[PDB]
């Protein structure tokens, strides 16, 4: 039934794919987690890690085989992966309040959560024998083209993906399993476009989309964009921090953002794309010597999360962003990292198109710009803990 | 712990018999150089016996399954032999017709008050009768009798699956048996309406990693068969199980091994030797047993009834210079058996012998010189028809001796 | 709670019968030294009866299926005894003709309305049928009868998972039977048009736990 | 290390073996002339 | 998903009942050879 | 090597072909029996990254109607030797 179906697979897989899949059967969670959070580190980093080999074994085999149809997924899920840090419901408490639904309800309101890693899933919806950890349930629907790796574990056909996407929840019921309450999730998964260490591609991609764009720009706000971006975006930047139309007005630093403002809307971006900027402090009205920007001890980051998590943003100037992912000694102090998802269609440019050293994978947004923030989750960078913020733009 | 028991035994003649019979008509007419008319009736007779010296009879018999182990069995399916003088004329495994889906310790299949199940079968499908040769018939009319053996039972047992349910597919009982067979002692309780068979763990004092617990011969017998200490001594349920209670059968090589740990011991008691791996003990029940303080079974009395000494092996001797005599009605005793008569002795000082008369089939009149201590003596008889004259027991004696735990005990 | 109940029994005697008739012509001439001419005729006829002693002929019996307990059994597979005088003549399993499919509590199989079914083959796949003997068959002449007892029966039984679907391979009741014997009492009300037979758990006070 | 002994061996001839008798009566009319 | 073509456990009887279902049946008869065809067919008493 | 011997025609090889009397009488009057072939079962082996070989649950008859369909087939029969190949071909009135 599946069983042959999981045979012809691992036939066609490498000895090498084998044993990595062994391995994963036998020490699964530290995989996962390490694959959560693996492309945050420094290239050289990434390249000496005693588990990037089994990395890039299991998403090979993973990525080799690819459904031709949307299907259906479904799996447990800790409500707190969806920034929700109260419990629903004890493990054996049999009953959920409708205070508790109501507040998980409202937590998930309009967000977009992000999953980068391999999780376990089955094909069929849980019964007697199946294991139940969470209050929680999830329905699934995968798009099209996208890997499963059906193994045999102890007889149980059980199913292997890896996550790269960002998914919704449209609508949560309460239902009863076996004299149990559990929330049960709609959820579809919203695709995106992210490069996360593979800078190479995302370049390509980049010069592939953009190094047509200056053509499009007139010569002489293409020298004077160009001019900005070389020498007087800090200037430009910090004018615009200390409101400087409004409380000292000019128009000679007026004209340059309006031509900057121009020159970005000229070519929004084509696809929905993901951007990583490390941020600093200030940035979040911390200083490098407040206590709370020390991130090792947990009642920091709580405040932090309850605090920041679920608000807005707001930032006068332009945002400075790249496509990679990984650590650079330029912002290597930098604790706070912050994640942004590009809906298609906004305002932007990708400035190391153009030849020269025009930044690190450098990416422009237009200044004024909002951002939601969604999730906010935490990864140890040696013997420091950095802090990892999930958010969207909003036009 | 299963096995088979045959209750009787059909044997079905492979024979074809025919009968003919017919009548005949004719008609003759001779011309010579005259005239003859003849007519000619007739009739007959036959018949016919043919016989197969290969397949001359087939034969069924009727079988049954006890358990006397500790645990049920499952799809039982045991293999037999079938011998008849010193030929096994076959060895059949059981088919789905004689499967016993369920078999309770201490229950049989088929059940108490169900007729027994017939085996008359030996192919796999259950389609090809067993046969035998035309000289096993002679030998079968010739009075001979045909045995049953069981050499092995397959059987299953239940565990539980990731959920609630049991299951018994692939659970197999030969993956252990040789296992449990070569880490064990086997202990046997006979009683008199019920046997009981049992395998207990002993220690290796040659593997210095095994941490298995130790125990003596009193404390296995305990665990294995759930006996209670009312004033140190075993009880099953109400029978007294104690070493002086009981008639104990080893093999060779326990008999040996008890010897040996008996003189460097210091209680001197077969309990509190240490239990071993591969001893084969068994444990006989008296059917009539005496101690001379609450326990009497005897159909009859004693002569002598004297228990105001406080002596003998448990508080009571119940002996002088009398003659003590027992008259068995011989209504209780089954036909033919092998009975044992047996009890403890002692002279506390060295006087005469005592005259110990036995009278049951014939009359047997032995001696016997008791020591400082309590020995055992253990003299033997026999019932004859089941109808015929009683049985009397006397022991003539002098010089103030001593009795204790006087029993009668069974055997084939 | 399954038994069967034998309704009534067939014999199907085995024997080979056999019938001829002939026709003769003949003609003679005699010349010594005188001649001489015989003309003859006749006709014959014949019977025959073989009969075997091992298998001299066989039995089909109907049966029906009954149940008084409190759950259904489902692919109903009982096993019955055959037995003359002292002697069990067969074992039989019942075969994939003699399943039954359901068989609720209170029901019968076959239905209240239909006709019993025959049991009248022992191999495995329905190829074989019941013998008896010379002996065993001048016993049923004389007027002896032949008891049916069943011994056991073998069935499944129906698990449901959250979406109701409803399976029954592989979920036997054997697995059960001794484990819910050994643990409860029996009660049987017997009534007057259909009886009951149940088990109720019982507390063990020789155990703390 | 696993060997099989034989102890035995039993033969079992195939013969078929037959035995029949009948008896006969007749009685003939003769008219010569 | 290897890629392969499998006819094992692929049964028409499976279909053919659903098929005739919901269908109408034409034939085309020619000289020398003959087509059978379903096509699907709309009920209007449904509205879905 | 000698022919292969064909001389059973049920599943587990116990029953021999038989032929009738009149059958039997045209075979003794000189008629000859053909032998034709109607169709050939029969496996493939794919081959691991591993160089591991599998043949099991691998049929032609998959592939064969799809191959027959798409393909034109040519024949070279030169002596002592005969090829037999198929070569997929296009087809025109479909622009995909
Ligand atoms: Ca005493």
């Amino acid at each position: 039934w599946e069983r042959k179906e999981a045979e012809r697979i691992e036939q066609k897989l490498e000895r090498s794919e084998k044993e990595a899949l062994e391995s994963y059967k036998k020490d699964s969670v530290e995989i996962s987690k390490y694959s959560q959070t693996r492309n945050y580190f420094y290239d050289y980093q990434i390249e000496a890690n005693s588990r990037e080999k089994e990395y890039k074994e299991l998403r090979n085999a993973i990525s080799k085989n690819k459904i031709d149809k949307p299907m259906y997924v479904y799996y447990f899920e800790s409500p707190e992966k969806f920034a929700f840090n109260k419990v629903i419901r004890t493990e054996n408490q049999n009953e959920i309040s409708l205070e508790k639904f109501n507040e998980f309800k409202e937590t998930i309101q309009n967000k977009l959560f992000k999953q980068d890693g391999f999780k376990d899933i089955s094909l069929y919806e849980p019964g007697k024998g199946d294991e139940k950890p969470t209050p929680l349930l999830m329905h699934l629907k995968l798009p099209r083209n996208t890997g499963m790796l059906p193994y045999t574990n102890t007889n149980n056909v059980s199913t292997l993906i890896e996550q790269g996407y960002s998914i919704k929840i449209d609508k949560i019921v309460r239902i009863v399993i076996d004299g149990k309450h559990y929330i049960k999730a709609e959820a579809s998964v919203v695709s995106s476009l992210d490069f996360k260490d593979d800078v190479s591609k995302g370049d390509s991609w980049g010069k592939a989309n953009y190094n047509d764009w200056s053509n499009k720009l007139t010569p002489n706000e293409l020298a004077d964009v160009n001019d900005y971006m070389r020498g007087g975006y800090t200037a430009i930047n910090n004018y615009l921090i200390s409101n400087g139309p409004v409380n000292n007005p000019n128009p000679e630093l007026d004209s340059k953002i309006t031509n900057i403002e121009n020159a970005l809307k000229r070519e929004p971006i084509p696809t929905n794309l993901t951007v990583y900027r490390r941020s600093g402090p200030q940035e979040f009205g911390l200083t490098l010597t407040s206590p709370e920007y020390d991130f090792n001890k947990l009642e920091n980051i709580d405040a932090f999360k309850s605090k920041w998590e679920g608000q807005a943003l707001s930032y006068p100037n332009f945002i400075s962003t790249s496509i990679g992912s990984v650590n650079m000694s330029a912002f290597a102090k930098r604790k706070i990292v912050l994640r942004i998802t590009i809906p298609k269609g906004s305002p932007g440019a990708y400035l190391s198109a153009i030849p020269g050293y025009a930044g690190e994978y450098e990416v422009l947004l237009n200044h004024g710009s909002k951002f939601k923030i969604n999730k906010i989750d935490s990864y140890k960078d040696g013997t420091i803990t950095k802090l990892i913020v999930d958010a969207t733009l909003i036009p | 712990i299963v096995g088979v028991g045959m209750e009787k035994l059909i044997i079905s003649t492979n024979e074809h018999a025919s009968t003919d019979q017919g009548k005949t008509v004719s008609r003759a007419t001779t011309n010579s150089k005259s005239t003859a008319v003849q007519d000619s009736n007739g009739e007959s007779w036959n018949t016919g016996l043919s016989i197969n010296k290969g397949e001359s009879a087939y034969i069924n018999a009727n079988v049954r399954y006890y358990n006397t182990g500790t645990a049920p069995m499952y799809k039982v399916t045991p293999t037999t032999n079938l011998v008849l003088d010193g030929d096994t004329l076959s060895t059949i495994k059981a088919q789905e017709n004689q499967i016993g889906n369920n078999l309770s310790p201490g229950d049989t299949y088929p059940k108490k008050g169900l007729s027994p199940l017939a085996l008359n079968t030996m192919d796999q499908f259950s389609s090809r009768l067993i046969p035998i040769n035309y000289d096993q018939l002679k030998k079968l009319d010739a009075g001979k009798q045909i045995k049953l053996e069981t050499t092995q039972v397959s059987g299953n047992f239940g565990t539980k699956n990731s959920s609630g349910q049991i299951v018994t597919e692939g659970n197999s009982w030969s993956d252990y048996i040789s296992q449990i067979d070569s880490i064990s002692a086997s202990i046997i309780l006979d009683t008199e309406n019920e046997s009981y068979e049992r395998r207990v763990t002993a220690k290796n004092l040659q593997d210095p990693e095994d941490k298995t617990p130790e125990l003596t011969i009193g404390e296995a017998i305990e665990k294995a068969f759930g006996a209670t200490k009312k004033d140190g001594l075993l009880y099953f349920n109400d029978i007294p199980i104690d070493e002086s209670c009981v008639e104990l059968i080893f093999d060779d090589n326990t008999a040996n091994k008890i010897k040996d740990s008996l003189k460097t011991l210091s209680d001197k008691k077969i309990y509190n030797v240490k239990l071993e791996r591969g001893m084969n003990i068994l444990i006989k029940t008296p059917t009539y047993f005496t101690n001379f303080d609450d326990y009497n079974n005897y159909p009859s009395t004693w002569s002598n009834v004297n228990t105001t000494n406080q002596d003998g092996l448990q508080g009571s001797a119940n002996k002088l210079n009398g003659e003590t005599k027992i008259k068995i009605p011989m209504s209780e005793l089954k036909p033919y058996k092998r009975y044992v008569f047996s009890g403890y002795s002692k002279d506390p000082l060295t006087s005469n012998s005592i005259i110990v008369k036995i009278k049951a089939k014939e009359e047997k009149t032995d001696y016997l010189v008791p020591e400082q201590g309590y020995t055992k003596f253990s003299y033997e008889f026999e019932t004859t028809e089941k109808d015929s004259s009683n049985i009397e027991i006397t022991l003539i004696g002098s010089g103030t001796t001593y009795l204790d735990n006087l029993s009668i005990t069974e055997l084939n």
